RNA sequence: CAACUUUGGGGCCGUUCCUUGUCUAUGUUCCUUGGAACAGGACGUCAUAGAGGGUGAGAAUCCCGUGUGGCGAGGAGUGCG
RNA sequence: CACGGACCAAGGAGUCUAACGUCUAUGCGAGUGUUUGGGUGUAAAACCCAUACGCGUAAUGAAAGUGAACGUAGGUUGGGGCCUCGCAAGAGGUGCACAAUCGACCGAUCCUGAUGUCUUCGGAUGGAUUUGAGUAAGAGCAUAGCUGUUGGGACCCGAAAG
């Protein structure tokens, strides 16, 4: 049994927005952002500070 | 201090209209107590057994008064004898009702009580227990 | 037979009729008993007068 | 006593025979209890409705 | 305590009966005549087992009317109280 | 308090809701009826025996059992192979160890054979106007264990002594048997 | 050894079940409106049929059906007369 | 500060349920519950029903077991309400429910150890306290409702994943 055991960030405004594919700007990594994520991650930074 | 009860049993409401009449006018303490008692809820209007009636009748100087229970009346299988009395309450279990009439006594409703003894005269009140509840 | 009486019980297993809690429906008869009218301390007026 | 009742014919008249009541008629009237039953009975011929 | 595996809860039907009730077993038409008529040689007999009551307990007190009971299990005081009222117990299984 | 669900699993699939109830009832009553029109003069049910039930919680009762025995029905004077046609159940893996039950069952059988008429195989087959339950016609009543009224008889043990002492010797017979063994093995 | 007892195998017609067909009452009268009457009003009829649908708008009574019954054909396999 | 909002219509978010709990309404009351089911019918309705079974009417101890009245169902105090007296005001007797307090009974624990006994079994009687959510003349069953707890998809949409 034991033997058997074993980036390119993009502000996603203007032309890039709503594209479920890739933008113009190409790299094997990519990350779209709109402001709501900025709100969310702001809130998470707040709450983790309050968790410390 | 309540104004009028929680049910819509119409007959009880007519009864309560009557007892408002008396406790407004006559200023006996009796009518107040039964009326206040009728406003209670079912737990707080517990049932009273006829054995308890008999203990109350076995009081000194108490055989010829009329007992009152306000609420509902039970039979009790335990006693075998029972006196011959004039008894009033809202609701009578049939076994106890017949037990009383077998003794010979009289079972009445509270309109009939208020006919006979309006002011609470020659009367007394009982109340069943409550401490059997958690 | 089917609904019971004072003489014949229900025609039904382990049944009696209901009972009343009050003998008579009408109260005003009760209040116009002679005995209660004798037992009563007298009336108000049901129209209070305007005082000051 | 149960006061009396008249009895009628088909074409209708006061037939001279008369019955007493069965004393259910002197039994009470509790509309709260009729109503809160009647809900519960009239609910019972119900069949399903679902998605 | 000590265990007995696949214990099956029928050894322990022991519906109690107090001495209080004990004429509700009897129907009324019998009950009143036998409430009177307290002789021996009409001894009204009682099958607690048939009524679904295994063992007798004593809480109550009883008149002196003598009455016979059939049961398995009893307590001492209840039996003594029966003997005082002049009824007797007869043990059926 | 402690309170127990068994709802952790995928229960919503396996839910079975008996709306089917009166429809089934009507289907059933129709089964009864057409069984009758198939079996026309027969009762839709057999004659069944009387048995005292097990398990002392219940052993006071008596119950409509399965089947009359070979011994019983033999003493009634007729075979399994005939009785099964006449409408009578037979359970072979049962034994008769109470004569009271035995005579009860055979009285029931005699009452049956008296209460019937048998159309033969020959022919004309008279009109017989069926009844639809054997067990209603041949009821199964708990007996009288005792007469209602007696006189008192006593022997002065008062039966608490007997129960206590019987339980005690039941507890202590095996140890008293070991002491008897020791007394027998002495010299 | 002793007596007794009991036997079945088809075809025919009805019955049964299924499938199916077919038949099984009562105003289309008068007035008003409006494109039209199934609306409104009056007088009537039938009902074991007033459930549903249609028809130039809410139709018991114009129709089909329903309700109650009856006259059939085809199969099946015998539950028995 | 940051996040959402171009404009309108329509859609759209604490619900259904199971097991429990309190409160309230109603029935019935030492009982209560028709509906698994049988009969019955104008047909999923409605009406009637035995026999059963639950939950309750008795706890206690790990069990084996054992199983609740000295009394007027106790004594003391308060105790609404009634009764008597009192023109009243007040006093007195009664005193339910309830509360406190002391006792009694049941069960558990220790000792005592009777008429007797396979002489080691039985367990009379009286004591020691500590204890129960007990008893100390019952109160609960069923339904519905407003609701709360937990699990279920769980107020709705949304998450790295295996």
């Amino acid at each position: 049994k034991e033997k058997i055991k074993a980036v390119t960030l993009v502000v996603a405004s203007g032309r890039n927005k709503g594209l479920a594919g890739r933008p113009k700007g190409v790299k094997g990594k990519y990350k779209m952002v709109d402001g709501v994520m900025k709100n969310e991650q702001r809130a998470l930074r707040r709450i983790a500070k309050k968790h410390h | 201090h309540r104004t009028a009860p929680k049910s819509d049993n119409v007959y009880l409401k007519l009864l309560v209209k009557l007892y408002t009449f008396l406790a407004r006018r006559t200023d006996a303490p009796f009518n107040k107590v039964v009326l206040k008692a009728l406003f209670l809820s079912k737990i707080n209007r517990p049932p009273v057994s006829v054995s308890r009636i008999a203990r109350a009748l076995k009081q000194e100087g108490a055989a010829n008064k009329t007992v009152v229970v306000v609420g509902t009346v039970t039979d009790d299988a335990r006693i075998f004898e029972f006196p011959k009395t004039t008894v009033a309450a809202l609701r009578f279990t049939a076994g106890a009702r017949a037990k009383i009439v077998k003794a010979g006594g009289e079972c009445i409703t509270l309109d009939q009580l208020a006919v006979r003894a309006p002011k609470g005269q020659n009367t007394l009140i009982l109340r069943g227990p409550r401490n059997s509840r958690e | 037979q089917v609904w019971g009486s004072e003489t014949v019980a229900s025609s039904k297993v382990g049944y009696t009729l209901p009972s009343h809690i009050i003998s008579t429906s009408d109260v005003t008869r009760i209040i116009n008993s002679s005995e209660i009218q004798s037992a009563i301390r007298p009336a108000g007026q049901a129209t209070q007068k305007r005082t000051h | 006593s149960r006061p009396q009742v008249t009895v009628h014919s088909l074409t209708g008249e006061a037939t001279a025979n008369a019955l007493p009541l069965p004393a259910v008629f002197s039994a009470p009237i509790r509309p709260d209890i009729v109503h809160t039953v009647f809900t519960s009975v009239n609910k019972n011929k119900r069949q399903a409705y679902a998605v | 305590g000590m265990r007995y595996f696949h214990k099956q809860q029928a050894h322990f039907w022991k519906p109690v009966l107090n001495l209080d009730k004990l004429w509700t077993l009897i129907p009324e038409d019998k009950r009143d005549q036998y409430l009177k008529s307290a002789s021996k040689e009409t001894a009204p007999v009682i099958d607690t087992l048939a009524a679904g009551y295994g063992k007798i307990l004593g809480k109550g007190r009883i008149p002196n009317v003598p009455v016979i009971v059939k049961a398995r299990f009893v307590s001492k005081l209840a039996e003594e109280k029966i003997r005082a009222a002049g009824g007797v117990v007869e043990l059926i299984a | 308090p402690i309170l127990k669900n068994h709802f952790r699993k995928h229960w919503q699939e396996r839910v079975k809701v008996h709306f089917d109830q009166a429809g089934k009832k009507v289907s059933r009553r129709n089964a009864r009826a057409t069984r009758a029109a198939k079996i026309a003069p027969r009762p839709l049910d057999l004659l069944r025996p009387v048995v005292r039930a097990p398990t002392v919680k219940y052993n006071r009762k008596v119950r409509a059992g399965r089947g009359f025995t070979l011994a019983e029905v033999k003493a009634a004077g007729l075979t399994a192979a005939y009785a099964r046609t006449i409408g009578i159940a037979v359970d072979h893996r049962r034994q008769n160890r109470n004569q009271e039950i035995f005579d009860a069952n055979v009285q029931r059988l005699k009452e049956y054979q008296s209460k019937i008429i048998v159309f033969p195989r020959n022919g004309k087959a008279p009109e017989a106007e069926q009844v639809l339950s054997a067990a209603a016609t041949f009821p199964i009543a708990q007996p009288a264990t005792d007469v209602e009224a007696r006189a008192v008889q006593d022997n002065g043990e008062s039966a608490f002594r007997t129960l206590r002492l019987a339980r005690s010797e039941k507890k202590f017979r095996g140890i008293r048997e070991k002491r008897a063994r020791e007394k027998a093995e002495a010299e």
